[PDB]
């Protein structure tokens, strides 16, 4: 399991594998990780498989009944002192064996500079978030591997389409080199899925751009 | 003697709701249309409750609104519960109905409220829209066409009666609820339409240039 | 004074049960048949309880509605926690009259409502429907033939103790009923039945074509 | 003023029973015998507490329920607690004087039920049967030969002890019974007997083809 | 007013306790004598507390029989926690006078009932035998020579103080005792002694043989 | 300790042994381990002393208040619902060191033939039950021997004579191979105790005719 | 009969409230001006509850003092659950007018208070201040101007509405509010500003010198 | 103990096999392990028998009462939502020994394509929940053999007749592979339970056919 | 410690010892442990001694008060019953090291025959009881030689003398053959004690007799 986000000039890209095990055996092929919380968020959570879809439906549920009962949408700081909070309230499920690692990207519409509005929020053990800074970041089994490719590959990020580029490129990496992470599935046609979030909203990524992005590279590293 | 205490919190309730701003909510091609007489931009009579049901009411601010809090708590538990598409209007009409009904005997003071309930059909699928009325006492209606509550009635409803014509579109059911409501312009008015051609979420606000050039 | 408050709250609930519509349940060869005056699509005043047990009332909804509901609470633990086949209409009967003595007495205001269990034998068994009457202060009791409840009940029961046939068939039966409440098409009608022919659910409803077929 | 409240309370009481049918229960040469006038087949005015042990009652249906099912868990409990030696119908009888006591000045209404307990020997030994009467605000009576509860009471007392013959037999008994009750075919009468030279269970109903034949 | 309150209160007990049989308890030579007029031979008016303390009442059985199971349980407690010869019959009475006090206030209907309490000296002593008594309002006396309570009292005491003489024998104790309570064979009369030459336990009842030989 | 029960055409039988033991020392004679629990049913636990005792009083007065307190008998299923709940209730104290094994026989008056009414039903320790369609079944520290027993037996079983004599020579081998049985005592006059189950109701049976048949089967065996 | 009752509790809030010194609270360029005939130096009719909102009040000091201690309380737990961005003056003025609306009903004695809620925009953004207004029985009103409470309002009123200029001076608006409240010096004199200037906390007092240039 | 289940164009249809054994010794021969739990759904829980059967009857009483109440049935989604929750309240159980793993099989009337409406669902010990996309699934002991072998034949299955063959098939050999599954008796008549689901509802299939299908698979694998 | 009781024709006697120990020293010379319960029934319990007087006068209290309640004595059943759920709700105790034995002697007037009335009734660790056929029982630490004494002295009991002298024998053996039973004490002159229990009530034995009996014991087996 690994997901990975980087920021680009106009906005956030994240994406994640689709491979599930349970130790040594392959259980899943399809599995989907990343989820799109609201009109501007969307939040990936990695670990164990059956705590992150019930995080994510607690989150969206928690989110749209607070915006329904006041009529105004939280701000940022609100969302990630809420989500902390779930994360913190999970500490002995965690020492117990139900471990979640969240990460959460979004765009802020409030912010004074248009090209500068993409946040990357990341969660650790204890509760604490901190903001990167940097551009990019990852969570999961081999997020190792991708943070360490997208840190030589990030100077070629121009849109959204270099974003994606090397997003694509740091989880093939990631799949090369952890045997937990699935790769691009040539026989089957299985492709990592993708979300975009700019000044319009959040859109998934059509299978069509993904796979011909994985054709791509798989041909140029042969 | 019940009889006299139920006719003086019967006329309690009639004297409190009497004197009050109408409410008008009818149904169209495109979902329900919600019209109402409110001068203040910050305190709102109509809401949504979920993503197919709305919210409507007249009368003290202070008790429906506490009423749609507990609708939206009761709709959120019921759809993380079982399944979103497992919410139905019917269900919190009646929830409205028995915690009217309740207050209204136990209570010392009775609740001068009027409440109506919308729902419309998913998005694909044909549906005629759902209205229901609740009234003080915990009585619940079925009202297939229009609900006329607030003030006096009879003649909003005699005029109603009149000019409403099946399957209209949104500037013509606009033009009948403004006319059966001044027998008013952009301010003193709120408007809020149920559109069952948008994917998940049905409720939307028409306010400022849209509003006028609708009108 | 005792005497006073009693007498008050009487006249209470039997002014209230008055001024209602009129439900009228009787056995034929195939089990039980409910018809009700319903104009109503979405509130239902006949239902079932159990595999065998159905239900009927008359008055206000959001009374019956619970009755209903603990009713069928009942039914289902007794179930789950002996046998499906230890589930009895008598004792359902019991808990209802239990509830409404209990809520006579104490609550400020008492129940305007008229309740009826209705129970058929089981598959491949032949035995003889069962019918109770329940009332607002908690009197049981057994009726062999019929039940008539809501509204003016004598003319009905005049008219119903003459053309009423033991053994009958479907077509005939509902055309008495209707007789007996017209003294009606597909609108304004509810018509359930409790078949003995079934497996293990009896309860079924017959609305649109076969409806008006059979009428 | 304590004196109207009772006054009124005792007299809603009495106004109560009144209006009731009448049970008549004496004792034979085989035990107790018990006759009332029941003609639903499917509620009971007599029934049974324990193995030596009988219950009969006249009133309101849904008020000595509750006692008789309060009397039998009492028995079954003080049963398994040390023996089924050492239940008696005066340790019921003293129960059910409490309750009724306790029930009629703090309750709101008064219970409109008078009770009855009836014991016999125990198999393979000699003993004369017992007879209780409880009223409704807790009195407790005993009585050697018989007792009559229910409507009128005097006529049947004065027609009882007359005929009553002392160490009678099941035949005659109920032909006294039958004549004291009616100054009844199968229908409309309910028989029991507690027979004493019985193993362990002394309460069996008679009714059908036996009762024709004794009657 | 509480003024109006409590007069109406002691009415209404001193009708109730005026109304009933009279029990008379005199001191004589070997202990206590208690002699009721109690016709039932399963309902006892006289009983025992403990060792050497006695037991008597005039008024409503279910009131007094709870008196009486509540001092037996006092006493049972008290002497397990420290010992047996640490029990007296003045920590009875004064309990039975609190309880009483306590009734007659908070609760809606006051205690028709009127006790005694009679203690007697152990084994190999010897000292002056204390009777005690307490009234429905909590008040509690001390009376050297007897105690009669129940009905009328005044021509009895009238009675009873003329012919008792002190240290008295069991049998003309007895002839006084039935002398002042006629102005009764073996039939309609209960009679106890408390002896203080027995070892440990001093109550015994008389009846049939002994008690006509000595009567 | 061990319990037997068998079908034949026409009701059911039941039959067990009279020895307890503390360890290896003898501590009882004469105990009893079947009781009737009602007009047509018959209950035999197996296991500790004590807890026997107490389960069918507690099991006979609940069928019995249940009775009064309806006017109708409890079905069959309902019987075995209230059994099974007793067993599963008790899960603690058999990990403690009370534990208890109920085997029960019955004969169904509703059941349309007359001629298959008998019924045996067995208990596993978490409490579940299983109806058993092979006609016999056994419980206790010796019913492997007697299950064996039976199975080369119930051959011969044709009416209730027949399978009073089959339950004895289980009952028999069942002592011959276990220690903690006990069997036959001649010197004394202590037999084993049964139960026959029919149209009729329940009926103890007679110590003479026990008698006989056990020493029938010792002359036989000698 | 809740009429009577209603109208008593009403004209006993009246007649409290009418006793009372006056409070203005108009909006200049630079935020919200608070003034209040306060003699005493140490008890304050105007205070603080957030970096942005304002509070004010005028009847008994017990009771707003209570008010203003819960709103603190409040405040402090929403800003640290969600966000400090996240408190808005609505939100408090609900939970005010719930509360007075609680207290007006169930209370045996109303709260004789006028409570009013003032907000103004963060550092960096441009907004219109918001006023609103709570009475004693819960009712919640929107003013955009200016509002008056305590004593008489009428004459205030109609003298606020002749020289109030929007988007007027500190200095300016404070003379036409001391102009208004005298149809007084530094002394007898509260004067508190909303200051939208200020990077958090907009709250501040004025008295003093600074207070006596101004004047 | 083992259950299958797979897709055939028109419908669903699954199978278990009747053996139960404690430890090594047998203890079951006609043991059911696959219930009807409403119109149109069916159930098979694997694990301790106590457990499945008291499963399957709570499963069943829960969404009888639902539909009473509400009188309009529950969607697949609300279903599948509750079944996750009894598997997931059930952990402390499952770790003291008292283990359950359902399988649920399903016909989606609501299904815009009449020829795509069958489900099969399957859990996780964590209580998670996946709608397989391959068209077959299995549970239990024997589970990895069934699986294997539906991997290699489910290019035969046209219509309900081969998903039913290819059923059979797959637990004869789950039976050949594993001592804790029973396979087909001929001695005595002992043959797996079967549902079929189509767009009439769940039917119960007759062992006549079970038992021709077996007695051809035996010819044919001799 | 060592209890021992019989039946003779026309009652039963107790006896036992009054030695206490604390481990191997001696620390009680006059302990009494059997006591009168009531008119017709006696209690002898064994193990710590601080639990048997509590104990004893818990039920002496117990039946009294029952007796005050009520007005007439409770039956012998109701009398075990008490006894054993006594006994059985001490079982954390006796874990704990507080362990208490008890033994019960008494005379059914009930019964219909005069010359069987006597009943002795012994109790397990779990709370189960017993009705003892053969005549005799003990309880202790020295309990199997009594026992052993008594199965070979039981055939000369005819009559109240005969049976006391066949308990202090038994008492004596033993004494002798354990070390914590204190025998007879010539130089400081204290003899077990015993009681009676006939048709007219249970009867303290005067300590001449004992005396008398133990001298004679003593002088035949020298």
């Amino acid at each position: 399991t690994t997901i990975v986000a980087l920021k680009y000039p106009g906005g956030v890209v994240m994406a994640g594998d689709r491979r599930s095990t349970q130790g040594n055996m392959i259980s899943g092929r399809d599995v989907r990780k990343v989820y799109i919380t609201d009109d501007y968020t969307a939040t990936g959570i990695a670990g164990t498989a059956a705590v992150a879809v019930e995080f994510a439906r607690l989150y969206a549920v928690e989110l749209e009944h607070y915006e329904k009962l006041e009529g105004v949408p939280l701000t940022f700081a609100g969302k990630i002192n809420r989500l902390a909070i779930m994360v913190r309230g999970n500490l002995a499920a965690a020492m117990q064996g139900l471990l979640a690692l969240p990460l959460l990207a979004g765009y802020d519409i409030h912010a004074s500079d248009p090209q500068s509005a993409g946040r990357i929020v990341s969660f650790d053990a204890a509760g604490g978030w901190n903001i990167e800074e940097e551009g990019y970041q990852a969570v999961g089994s081999g997020s190792l591997f991708a943070k360490s490719s997208m840190k030589k590959l990030y100077s070629q990020v121009t849109d959204g389409d270099s974003g994606l580029r090397v997003a694509v490129e740091a989880l093939y990496d990631a799949a090369d080199d952890d045997s937990a992470t699935g790769g691009p599935d040539l026989v089957r046609g299985i492709f990592p899925t993708a979300v975009i979030i700019d000044a319009d909203g959040a859109v998934d990524v059509p299978e069509s751009r993904i796979a011909e992005l994985a054709r791509a590279i798989i041909e140029s590293r042969s | 003697s019940p009889e006299q205490a139920m006719r003086e919190r019967s006329e309690l309730a009639r004297k409190g709701i009497a004197r009050a701003k109408s409410v008008v909510a009818l149904a169209y091609a495109g979902g329900v249309l919600f019209v109402a007489e409110n001068p203040s931009r910050s305190l709102q009579k109509i809401s949504e409750l979920y993503d197919r049901v709305g919210f409507a009411a007249a009368g003290k601010f202070n008790e429906f609104d506490n009423l749609r809090r507990g609708g939206i708590q009761f709709a959120d538990t019921r759809g993380y519960a079982y399944d979103r598409r497992d919410v139905t209007g019917r269900q919190l009409a009646n929830v409205y109905a028995q915690t009217l009904g309740t207050i209204f005997t136990e209570q010392a003071k009775p609740y001068e409220v009027e409440l109506c309930v919308a729902e419309v059909a998913h998005y694909g699928e044909t549906k005629r829209p759902e209205l229901y009325r609740i009234t003080y006492d915990g009585s619940i209606a079925d009202e297939p066409h229009f609900v006329v509550m607030g003030g006096t009635t009879e003649p909003i409803a005699n005029a109603l009666k009149e000019s409403y014509a099946e399957n209209a579109s949104l500037t013509d059911a606009l033009r009948i609820a403004v006319a059966a409501l001044r027998a008013l312009g952009v301010a003193s008015l709120e408007v809020a339409v149920l559109d069952a051609n948008r994917p998940r979420r049905a409720f939307r606000r028409i306010t400022g240039s849209a509003l006028q050039a609708l009108l």
